[PDB]
């Protein structure tokens, strides 16, 4: 099953992604204004959802870099993954 | 709960007609229904399979029936029913065969358990998948069929009818009074007790065969066809006047619904046209003068064909006494005057050519609708394919009933759709029939076992020695010393051992037609009329 594959790849992303994101912002805001988890779950998923509120954001010199590339590689990976899913559709109607 | 289909390639038409029939009924409705075949799926037929209802009731699947890997596929030992089918368009007639019957070894060698149902075009192939649960003989039964419509007319209408379902849904519509009877009797059908006793078997466990069927229009109005005894489990037609009836042995019997519910010549001529001879004509050839069949009456017969008859054609015909060789299709007046066509009587053409589908049956529509205005005291049989097309037959610039008839079918389409193609002019009158039409018994033999070999008895073809023939009997003055149709039937069987069945009719606007499939035994009869009896005395 490529359809269940690519499913799983787009999780796997998903969750790579966010652990990044909880993990990029854990020990970095964690000095100069400190923040809880469940705000870094909300600010990543804040970012690949593109919503992008802005209660809370880097006010460092590295930190918003950071988050910058994380998301400018996502953006990149982001489509990939998309993209794979709709080669696959494209597979099941044939 | 799986039930498989395979075939070569599909159409709507073979498809609807097995769906629309495969759900009537009742009981087994509830199947995943598996379809089988190496090309994509059609625009227009993809799009049937797209419709709220037969989605998820229809898997189909792309592959054979050779690879084991796609059989595994369709999970065919979990599978209920395994299906078989043949392409009826093709240009080769003997290859589509093989590719059949060598379908047949690859599915019984994966799971040999499952019953195989499967058809055959040529008779010659037959006898290659002996070893199937239930094949059907394309050729013999189409040859036999229309063979038979030589001695009493419309034989195929109905037995057609009898093998489709139907609840009488289509005889309410009260258009008229003939028609309103005419569809009423359309649901009628054949079935099966045996066992026990019920409302009709009891009746009589100690007299004849003969007294069972009396009484049987008295009460119900069922009639019994015959008895298998228990013992070689064959079937009889007509058991004589001598058979007894037990309380266990077979009742097979019809009614409109289910018993626990409730060179110059002599005589006419007939003259037959085919595109090739072949082990095919050799049985349209049994019926015609068999033994039951006395030396006076006999229809001396031409064969007509494109392409010179075959070698073994004639050390197959040279037992029989009269027929002969004359060359030519049916185009040239001439090549048809050759023969005395106007001395003879009834015509026979089984043809067929070589885009859009339904269309590939114009050739023959065309030659043959000429013969209607060029003979308007003449009689003639035809072959389609498409269960369409049927009407497009015989038609006249103004007809009120022959113009009024799409309307009326119409309206049974609408409301739902097993026969709409009963009520059309030509059809009843028998001077139409068709191939795929038959077809359907293949579909509904998985729930009846008997409804198969009941068939060939009916016609000719097989005999075991308890038998009998179907024959026919005009009406006429002296007859009418009955009053009706019950009247009959026991002034009748009183005498020699025959049951009736059905009945024919007509009117005017030559003439009109009908068939009326055990009628209620109240029913009158007109001066010209004619009756399906069976009479077995081959032995004794």
């Amino acid at each position: 099953s490529a359809m269940f594959n690519q499913v799983l790849i787009l999780i796997c992303t998903l969750l790579c992604l966010v652990f990044t994101g909880t993990c990029g912002i854990q020990h970095l805001e964690r000095a100069g204004e400190k923040l809880s988890l469940f705000k870094s779950f909300y600010f990543c998923i804040v970012t690949f959802s593109t919503v992008g509120y802005g209660d809370v954001t880097p006010k460092i010199w590295p930190s918003q870099l950071l988050v910058v590339i994380m998301i400018c590689v996502a953006l990149v990976v982001l489509p990939l993954q998309f993209e794979e899913l709709v080669y696959l559709w494209m597979e099941r109607q044939k | 709960k799986h039930v498989v289909l395979c075939v070569s390639s599909l159409k709507i038409d073979l498809l609807m007609d097995f769906l629309n029939e495969f759900y009537a009924h009742p009981r087994l409705q509830d199947y995943y229904v598996v379809i089988l075949c190496p090309t994509e799926m059609d625009i227009q037929v993809r799009r049937v399979l797209q419709i709220p209802l037969w989605s998820q009731r229809v898997i189909y699947l792309q592959g054979s029936a050779l690879k084991d890997q796609d059989l595994m596929r369709a999970k065919m030992d979990n599978g209920e029913a395994c299906f078989i089918l043949s392409s009826r368009n093709e240009v080769d007639r003997t290859a589509a065969d093989h590719q059949t019957i060598l379908r047949a070894w690859a599915v019984k060698d994966f799971a040999p358990n499952c019953p195989l149902y499967v058809q055959i075009l040529k008779p010659e192939n037959k006898f290659h998948v002996k070893f199937a649960d239930h094949v059907v003989c394309e050729e013999e039964c189409k040859y036999a069929m229309l063979a038979l419509n030589c001695v009493c007319p419309a034989t195929s209408t109905l037995i057609t009818l009898l093998v489709h379902t139907s609840r009488g849904q289509e005889g309410q519509e009260s258009p008229e009074q003939w028609q309103r009877m005419y569809g009423r009797c359309s649901g009628n059908e054949v079935y099966h007790i045996r066992m026990g006793d019920s409302k009709f078997f009891m009746e009589y466990e100690g007299k004849s065969f003969t007294y069972a069927a009396f009484h049987a229009h008295k009460k119900y109005g069922v009639c019994l066809i015959g008895i298998r005894r228990e013992e070689n489990k064959s079937i009889l037609l007509n058991p004589g006047p001598r058979h007894i009836m037990a309380a266990s042995d077979t009742c097979f019997y019809i009614n409109i619904t289910k018993e626990e519910n409730s060179y110059g010549f002599k005589n006419k001529l007939i003259i037959v046209s085919a595109e090739t001879a072949g082990n095919g004509l050799y049985n349209f050839i049994v019926p015609l003068r068999a033994y039951y069949r006395s030396r006076k009456e006999l229809n001396p017969i031409v064969l007509l064909l494109d392409n010179k008859p075959e070698h073994h054609f004639l050390e197959a015909i040279c037992c029989f006494p009269m027929v002969y060789y004359m060359e030519g299709t049916i185009d040239n007046l001439d090549s048809l005057l050759q023969c005395g066509i106007i001395y003879a009587d009834n015509l026979v053409v089984v043809d067929k050519e070589s885009e859009e589908d339904y269309m590939a049956d114009a050739k023959t529509i065309v030659n043959v609708q000429t013969m209607f205005r060029l003979f308007p005291s003449l009689s003639i049989i035809t072959e389609l394919t498409h269960p369409s097309n049927m009407r497009f037959m015989q038609f006249r610039a103004k007809d009120s009933y022959s113009l009024a008839l799409s309307k009326l079918e119409k309206k049974e389409r609408e409301n739902g759709s097993n026969l709409a193609f009963m009520f059309r002019l030509p059809f009843a009158a028998g001077r139409v029939f068709s191939i795929s039409m038959l077809d359907t018994l293949l579909y509904q033999s998985f729930v009846k076992d008997y409804m198969i070999t009941i068939t060939r008895l009916l016609l000719g073809l097989d005999t075991t020695p308890g038998s009998g023939y179907l024959c026919a009997m005009k009406i006429t003055e002296d007859d009418l010393w009955i009053r009706t149709y019950g009247r009959l039937f026991q002034k009748l069987c009183s005498s020699s051992a025959e049951i009736p069945i059905g009945i024919y009719r007509t009117e005017s606007h030559n003439t009109l037609s009908y068939v009326l499939i055990n009628p209620p035994p109240d029913t009158r009869l007109e001066l010209n009329d004619i009756v399906y009896l069976i009479r077995s005395d081959p032995l004794a």
